[PDB]
């Protein structure tokens, strides 16, 4: 009923805005709720391929990303816990003290 | 559950879309979290009900439990940055917008050119996603254990308050 | 021919009680005329995330209990260990209690 | 498929790091003790170690649809636990001078070796995703391990951001690949396909954004902008790890994924490679140039070393001996860089504090120490492709996997970056021989100092006699 | 005329074409996050547009 493309299209179309969200903001948090709005995609991508062959590999690649993506997110948040503790802002442009 | 599926995925779009080009921080958790309640009917749409279920319980239930949680903590209203404004400027919102655009076109066109079988019926429940994930995927279960259990040193290691008082005001590299 | 009028039943279900709600809201307005919280707080959120990820996998688990035999309560025994391990160096380090 | 009893030795190393890992975590919980953790790592470590050699004396064979052990996978694992045990004797006396607290070290080393363990015996792609997410996620800590410090903590934002991003490239790319060919096995990702349909648009773009992700994870161009400040911001045996194991697991998953899958005979991924390859070897060498510090010097190395095992890997459906090559020069690599940040570590040992910056200032190292300057010119030396070295070796056999298969223009890369490689290796290697204008009695940091000496001794004599090393790694060899 | 020496600096162009191209690479490596996320969005595009180019 449902064709492959549209899925696809749908995770790569929130892949695309989780990284646009990521790059175009400057704040840290913004920036890990893009990361998981990109992770989430991913996630919705293989499920959508994982459902298309009708193979349960789809869901346990879905639980291993999601997964990824709590323990991606308590590193992410205990780091800006560190870093408003520490610089009082969460500017991602401030810190840019390592020059090349 | 065709209908259903688009307009899940419509409305995660939208969601999103909001996510990405709000002011506070709240109202875009909020949007998030119904982005993941639209992503997660898009999953039962597919006959993922295991999958849906864990968005709202995993991601929607623990995961903007801790961004929400973070932010409700530290007491950011996005301070010092919405009075900036710099995202909504042009001259920064052309450019990874259509470079990630281009993207967008590229890995779309990507997209077709592969035959279309559609999305079949027979739901896999969790009796499936259980027999074959203590059969042969033990050790994807056994060592995400292991990384979850690093997951957790590594963010408490980094995040802990190493000072006294569950009221704290602000101070500069924590006295 | 059950399970569609089932799905009807849902359907109506939910959208009656947020109206419900919504009515309710509406006729009861319509009638009359720089500080920080804590990090303990983040961690024992943390704690939870980790461990209901953890519970993910014992929630799976709990499905497919009969159909794999001793090799797989094997596996969750091993998995159960290294959680309630984790549990357990928790407790003794002294992150989980309070104190306040 | 089930596990039988049988299987269960080839399971062994990863089974004994999983134990001494719980055994660790009960000993801190119990004790809360440097020594004596520290201790419990290496002899799982070490255990491993002679595990892995009683894996040898059983057979290779497909665990799981996860994971297949054979020689490939004894290899990098004997390595990954060698850099493991490396990167514990090194932080030791880094930990000494520590205030907080000094196991979760050890804890997430032992984690992240158990990762690269997963890694090298990775047959599947939720085994290389695993695998790779395991190696990520213990980094964050172990990099942020001073995060008193502001560079430390920037050094682990920028880190665990980037790979947040290049695991959701890989994740998606990974689904792509999914989508389009109905298995997740490697060796199955291109069997429904044939008759030159092989370059279909799903696949090709799903192991593209792979690609994107793994070379972000091999510091390749243009994914290649986290290496300096990662290198330089983390801790000294936390630089040594994420550059050696990480590295050398990372880059052995991705050749396991490229010999085993048919998407090798491609030519659009290999010609991807080809330009990724010659960009890396040149960028890298060029802003390696005028580097004052030593550790983005040593992470620009890293992102050539990366560029010469991927040449290295361009020919592997060509060659023949591309395994062997990529071995050898991981064997060369993994030494160099083993005595290098190991004099980094030993001469920033102990951490003295937050507040003091920890600036290396190599210049004058020979007139206070003159047996780590020795061990330091001479992984100098071996970093650029110069004989009585075992570098040289790994250089000669890349440069014959290059021109076996008539990469001209890979082979001229490849030259062309050596050449302006030695400049700064030799730099570094006078500098700590001149005058110093301005200006240790532990059972450890003479451990740490047999161990860098024992990596020189290494590299001299495979350098001037390889031979053994040429017969132990075409010994491993993978079942094709 | 030839005392100083032509041959010599024809030989020692690489090196400052070498240096040259070091320091303009060296602007890339700013330390901002935001522009590391951005090169690796480049990179993936070109890969991507590479291979469905090939």
């Amino acid at each position: 009923m449902i064709p492959l493309q549209h899925g696809l299209i749908l995770a790569a179309i929130l892949f695309v805005l989780g990284l646009t969200g990521l790059v175009i903001r400057r704040n840290l948090l913004f920036m890990l709720i893009g990361l998981e709005i990109m992770i989430n995609a991913s996630a919705l991508a293989f499920v959508v391929a994982g459902s298309y062959w009708g193979q349960t590999d789809g869901q346990v690649m879905y639980i291993l990303a999601i997964s990824l993506a709590a323990a991606e997110a308590s590193i992410g948040l205990a780091l800006l816990l560190q870093l408003h503790r520490r610089r009082q802002n969460l500017n991602i442009d401030s810190v840019s003290e390592m020059r090349g | 559950m065709e209908f259903a599926f688009y307009i899940c995925g419509l409305i995660a779009i939208l969601a999103t879309l909001r996510v990405i080009t709000h002011t506070n921080p709240v109202h875009a958790l909020l949007y998030l979290i119904i982005s993941l309640l639209a992503i997660s009917g898009v999953f039962f749409s597919l006959g993922a009900y295991f999958a849906g279920a864990l968005e709202i319980i995993v991601y929607a239930g623990a995961i903007m439990v801790l961004f929400v949680f973070v932010v409700m903590m530290l007491n950011l209203g996005g301070s010092e940055i919405e009075q900036e404004r710099q995202w909504l400027k042009p001259q920064v919102w052309i450019g990874p917008a259509i470079l990630s655009a281009i993207m967008l076109v590229v890995i779309v066109y990507a997209i077709l050119g592969v035959n279309d079988q559609g999305i079949d019926g027979t739901p896999i429940s969790a009796k499936a996603v259980g027999i074959t994930l203590f059969g042969p995927y033990v050790l994807a279960v056994e060592l995400a254990s292991m990384l979850l259990l690093a997951g957790l040193v590594v963010a408490f290691h980094v995040g802990r308050e190493e000072r006294a008082g569950e009221v704290l005001s602000n101070r500069k590299d924590d006295s | 021919t059950e399970v569609i009028a089932h799905h009807w039943a849902f359907a109506i279900f939910l959208i009656v009680a947020i109206g419900l709600c919504c009515l309710m809201l509406v006729g009861g307005w319509f009638l009359g005329g720089r500080l920080r919280l804590s990090a303990k707080f983040y961690l024992v959120a943390m704690f939870f995330v980790i461990f209901d990820v953890e519970a993910l996998y014992l929630f799976a688990w709990s499905t497919s209990i009969r159909e794999s035999g001793w090799v797989g309560f094997v596996e969750a025994a091993i998995f159960i260990f290294v959680l309630l391990a984790g549990l357990v160096y928790l407790v003794r380090i002294g992150a989980l209690d309070w104190t306040p | 498929m089930t596990i039988t009893p049988q299987n269960l030795i080839a399971l062994l190393p990863l089974l004994i790091v999983g134990l001494t890992v719980v055994v660790v975590m009960l000993s801190i919980a119990w004790r809360r003790n440097h020594f004596l953790n520290a201790t419990l790592s290496v002899i799982g470590l070490n255990a491993a170690l002679v595990s892995l050699w009683f894996v040898g004396q059983a057979g290779a064979m497909d665990v799981t649809p996860l994971m297949r052990v054979d020689g490939f996978a004894m290899l990098y694992t004997g390595l990954v636990l060698l850099a493991s045990l490396a990167t514990c004797t090194f932080a030791y006396p880094w930990l000494e001078g520590y205030n907080d607290n000094k196991d979760e070290f050890y804890l997430l080393v032992l984690i992240a070796a158990l990762g690269g363990i997963l890694l090298a015996n990775a047959n599947h792609l939720a085994s290389l995703f695993l695998g790779i997410e395991l190696i990520s996620l213990p980094l964050f800590g172990l990099v942020g391990y001073a995060f008193r410090q502001k560079r430390s903590l920037e050094a682990s934002i920028k880190y665990t951001i980037l790979s947040a991003a290049a695991s959701s490239f890989l994740l998606f790319g990974m689904a792509l690949v999914y989508a389009q060919s109905g298995d997740l096995s490697f060796v199955a990702l291109g069997k429904n396909l044939g008759d030159g349909m092989l370059n279909e648009p799903l696949l090709l773009a799903g192991f593209g954004l792979m690609i994107v992700g793994l070379g972000f994870k091999l510091s390749l161009v243009p994914f290649h902008l986290w290496t300096p400040d990662v290198y330089q911001g983390a801790p000294a045996p936390v630089s040594t790890f994420l550059a050696t194991a990480s590295k050398i697991a990372i880059f052995g998953v991705v050749m396991r994924l490229f010999l085993y899958a048919p998407v090798g005979d491609s030519e659009a991924i290999r010609v991807v490679l080809a330009i990724i390859a010659f960009a890396s070897i040149i960028f890298g060498n060029l802003m390696a140039l005028s580097q004052t510090n030593i550790k983005r010097l040593l992470g620009y190395s890293s992102i050539s070393h990366l560029g010469y095992l991927l040449v290295a890997l361009i020919a592997l459906q060509t060659g023949e001996m591309s395994m062997e090559a990529v071995g050898v020069y991981l064997a060369g690599y993994l030494f160099s860089s083993l005595g290098a940040f190991g004099v980094v570590s030993l001469m920033s040992s102990p951490y003295r504090g937050p507040d003091a910056d920890s600036l290396f200032s190599y210049r004058g190292l020979f007139w206070h120490r003159p047996i780590l300057a020795a061990v330091m010119t001479v992984m100098m030396l071996s970093l650029a492709g110069i004989p009585m070295t075992l570098g040289f070796i790994g250089k000669f056999y890349v440069l014959a996997v290059g021109v076996q298969a008539h990469l001209w223009w890979l082979v001229g890369a490849v030259v062309v970056g050596s050449a302006i490689g030695l400049y700064y290796y030799l730099r570094v290697a006078v500098s700590l021989y001149l005058h110093a204008p301005e200006q240790p009695s532990n059972w450890q940091y003479s451990a740490g100092g047999i161990v860098v000496l024992i990596s020189a001794l290494l590299v001299l004599v495979l350098g001037v006699w390889p031979q053994p090393l040429i017969s132990i790694v075409r010994l491993a060899m993978p079942l094709m | 005329l030839l005392k100083r020496d032509p041959l010599n600096s024809m030989m020692n162009i690489p090196a400052v074409l070498s240096r040259f191209a070091g320091k303009g690479l060296l602007l890339s490596e700013n330390g901002y996050l935001r522009w590391y996320v951005a090169s690796m969005s480049i990179g993936a595009v070109v890969v991507l547009a590479l291979l469905m180019v090939l």
